[PDB]
């Protein structure tokens, strides 16, 4: 299973 | 930025038996950046139906790829892979040796 | 033994030729099982192992959703990095990410990962405690402060000890004939005369799984590294791996040498003698 969101930007 | 030269191996899936179906592999590993070109060669000419694995990388972030084709080795047919990458001054050719 | 699940992603910018290409792959131990390529027509996560094909449509939708969102994030991250470093828009850059988890031999969580590299060098990584970050430079320090404020560590930790582990356990069971097998190395030796004075002994390991292996030459019991050639472990294409190790031997001294093989599929290390 892939990591869920949300992604946080650099 | 950073650059790493590919390690190149060309080899068969199974020990070579003349006249018997096999797979010819070219494994390129430990390189960076990811753009790389590989041909498999039969008697100096490009083999057409070459496939490759999905781009992946190792613990040190360096990339690796397997290029492969079905082939039938014979006593006299000459096989090779040819590799180009930004780190190489010219395409590098490595002849297939059934014993490495 | 222990097992791991890993996702590896690569984003490469291509100035003047459109948006960056994003490729992600998923692995259980040394077995690939999914891929996504932003350049491909499907625009879906795709199966790359037989045992994953039994997952239903909701799996494929949700996994595609997550990896597409990643692709967009890393596209943004490539732009952010350029600005942080004040690098030219005319140059191509690479952003790589790795995440996943290890479990032990009875399926308990062992370790989790979440890290990035920019142009082949570590940028930022979740430390083993899953509570704090290591930043490689002043640019990653900015990212570190942001991720600290946003509580990214605890969000990823919940994933890594929860969903990551559950999925890995599920895959290990569904692909148990594939994934929970060990394939011991088939071993042999070949001889190659160099001159009247020298010959090469090559020690082979073939058809083994997983890829982790050790091959050592000894002379008279002494660990021999001087005059040994060792190739990188290479995939056979059929799910198994190959490796060899060679030594140049004074003609007639072949019997002094032993090849030593260690692998998880071997109950005891092997010693081979010509």
């Amino acid at each position: 299973n892939y990591t869920p969101g949300p992604g946080t930007r650099f | 930025m950073i650059q790493r030269t590919p390690k190149i191996q060309v080899y068969s899936r199974h020990p070579a038996e003349n006249g018997k179906s096999n797979f010819l592999n070219c494994y390129v590993s430990g390189f960076h950046p990811s753009d790389i070109e590989v041909d498999l060669l039969k008697n100096g000419e490009r083999i057409e139906k070459v496939e490759h694995s999905d781009l992946s990388f190792s613990k040190d972030w360096s990339f690796y790829l397997l290029y492969y084709t079905e082939f039938t080795p014979t006593e006299k047919d000459e096989y090779a892979c040819r590799v180009n990458h930004v780190t190489l001054s010219q395409p590098k050719i490595v002849k297939w040796d059934r014993d490495m | 033994g222990s097992h791991s699940m890993r996702y590896f992603s690569t984003s490469v910018s291509r100035p003047g030729r459109g948006e960056p290409r994003f490729i992600a792959v998923g692995y259980v131990d040394d077995t690939q099982f999914v891929r996504f390529d932003s350049d491909a027509a499907s625009q879906r996560m795709e199966p790359r192992a037989p045992w994953i094909e039994q997952e239903g449509p909701e799996y494929w939708d949700e996994e595609t959703g997550k990896v597409k969102a990643h692709s967009q994030t890393d596209r943004e991250n490539l732009r952010i990095a350029l600005r942080y470093y004040n690098q030219s828009e005319a140059g191509s850059h690479t952003l790589q990410m790795m995440f996943g988890c290890d479990v032990g031999s009875d399926g308990r969580f062992l370790r989790g990962y979440h890290q990035y590299a920019y142009d082949g060098k570590d940028y930022i990584a979740l430390k083993e405690d899953l509570r704090s970050w290591t930043a490689a430079d002043m640019a990653a320090q900015i990212t570190k402060r942001k991720w600290e404020a946003a509580h990214v560590a605890e969000q990823q930790r919940a994933y890594l000890e929860g969903t990551c582990v559950d999925g890995l356990r599920r895959y290990l069971e569904n692909g148990k004939e594939t994934l929970q097998r060990t394939d011991p190395p088939k071993t042999h030796m070949t001889h190659h005369p160099i001159s009247d004075h020298e010959a090469t002994l090559r020690c082979w390991a073939l058809g083994f799984y997983p890829a982790e292996i050790t091959l050592t030459w000894q002379r008279d019991g002494e660990d021999q590294t001087q005059d040994t050639e060792l190739v990188e472990t290479r995939p056979a294409g059929d799910g198994t791996f190959q490796k060899w190790a060679a030594v140049v031997v004074p003609s007639g001294e072949e019997q002094r040498y032993t090849c030593h093989v260690q692998h998880e599929g071997l109950p005891k290390p092997l010693t081979l003698r010509w």
